[PDB]
C-alpha cells in the first residue's frame, strides 16, 4: 500500500479548477480553470511560475506536448489555444467546433493535437498550421475525453452517448465500439501506458480496465462517487501499480491495479476532486476540486 | 464557469 502525504496546496485560481497535467519532463505542474486561466507550478516545490491568459471563456481541459515545450487548451469559447509555455504566448488558435470544447490531447511525435466537444464530434488538428485535418462524427453526445495511444496510430474516444470508440488516426475510420447494454454515460477514457488497455469511467461509480482488442471487462474499481463530473483517472506506475481518480465525495482514491481493492484515500479537498495526475518519474499525485475549493494539491509516496 | 465544471449534459 502506498503512503500519499500532502505536501503542498497550490491557491490562486478564482473558480473551479478543471484539469492537471504534469509536463513529460517532471519540471512543471499546468492547471486549467473555469476562471479562463492556465496557471504553471513548480512540480516539486509547488511555486507558482506564471500565468497564461487569453481564452475568454472557461477552460475545461489543457495539455502538454511530448517536449513539454508547449500546451494546448480546451475551451467553452469554442477553440483550442496551442500556447508556448516559455513565452506564455498564443501561437495559434484552433476553430472549427461548434460548442464547447471538452478534452484535449497531443499525440506522441506532437504533430497532431486531438481534441472532444459538446459538438459531439472528434478533431484532428496539424499544429505546426493549426489546421483541422479531419472532423470525426464521433458520437452523438458531447465528447468527454480524447487520448492517443503510444504511437499516436490510435485515438480513443468517449462520450455521454454511452460509448467508447477506437479510431485509426491515420484513416479516421471507427476500428472499434465498446457498449456496456446499459448506458452509463462514458465520463473519461484513456490507453493504459503500454497502449493494451482502455481505462473508462462510466457516471454509475465506476471505472472499467477493458482490453479493447478481445473486448473484455478485465477489472472493475469501486467505492467513489461519480455520477455528475467527468473526473479524469490514471495509471500510477512509478512505484506501485495504482488506479489513481478523483471522486465526488472530495476525496482521491487509490485502488491496486490488480486486485482492485482500495489502498488509499487522500482526505483535504472541500469539493469535487476533478482531476488527478501522476508525475513520469516520481511517486507524486497532483488533485484538484471544484468551485467550492479551487486549490490543488501535491501528494508524495515513498512507493 | 467551464462545461467540465458543471454537470455533464
Amino acid at each position: 500500500k502506498p503512503n500519499y502525504a500532502l505536501k503542498f496546496t497550490l491557491a490562486g485560481h478564482t473558480k473551479a479548477v478543471s484539469s492537471v497535467k504534469f509536463s513529460p519532463n517532471g519540471e512543471w505542474l499546468a492547471s486549467s480553470s473555469a476562471d479562463k486561466l492556465i496557471k504553471i507550478w513548480g512540480a516539486y516545490d509547488g511555486k507558482f511560475e506564471k500565468t497564461i491568459s487569453g481564452h475568454k471563456l472557461g477552460i475545461s481541459d489543457v495539455a502538454w506536448s511530448s517536449d513539454s515545450n508547449l500546451l494546448v487548451s480546451a475551451s467553452d469559447d469554442k477553440t483550442l489555444k496551442i500556447w508556448d509555455v516559455s513565452s506564455g504566448k498564443c501561437l495559434k488558435t484552433l476553430k472549427g467546433h461548434s460548442n464547447y470544447v471538452f478534452c484535449c490531447n497531443f499525440n506522441p511525435q506532437s504533430n497532431l493535437i486531438v481534441s472532444g466537444s459538446f459538438d459531439e464530434s472528434v478533431r484532428i488538428w496539424d499544429v505546426k498550421t493549426g489546421k483541422c485535418l479531419k472532423t470525426l462524427p464521433a458520437h452523438s453526445d458531447p465528447v468527454s475525453a480524447v487520448h492517443f495511444n503510444r504511437d499516436g496510430s490510435l485515438i480513443v474516444s468517449s462520450s455521454y452517448d454511452g460509448l467508447c470508440r477506437i479510431w485509426d488516426t491515420a484513416s479516421g475510420q471507427c476500428l472499434k465500439t465498446l457498449i456496456d447494454d446499459d448506458n452509463p454515460p462514458v465520463s473519461f477514457v484513456k490507453f493504459s501506458p503500454n497502449g493494451k488497455y482502455i481505462l473508462a469511467a462510466t457516471l454509475d461509480n465506476t471505472l472499467k480496465l477493458w482490453d479493447y482488442s478481445k473486448g473484455k471487462c478485465l477489472k472493475t474499481y469501486t467505492g467513489h462517487k461519480n455520477e455528475k463530473y467527468c473526473i479524469f483517472a490514471n495509471f500510477s506506475v512509478t512505484g506501485g501499480k495504482w488506479i489513481v481518480s478523483g471522486s465526488e465525495d472530495n476525496l482521491v482514491y487509490i485502488w491496486n491495479l490488480q486486485t482492485k481493492e482500495i489502498v488509499q484515500k487522500l482526505q483535504g479537498h472541500t469539493d469535487v476532486v476533478i482531476s488527478t495526475a501522476c508525475h513520469p518519474t516520481e511517486n507524486i499525485i497532483a488533485s484538484a476540486a471544484l468551485e467550492n475549493d479551487k486549490t490543488i494539491k501535491l501528494w508524495k509516496s515513498d512507493c | 464557469g467551464c462545461a467540465r465544471s458543471r454537470v455533464f449534459y
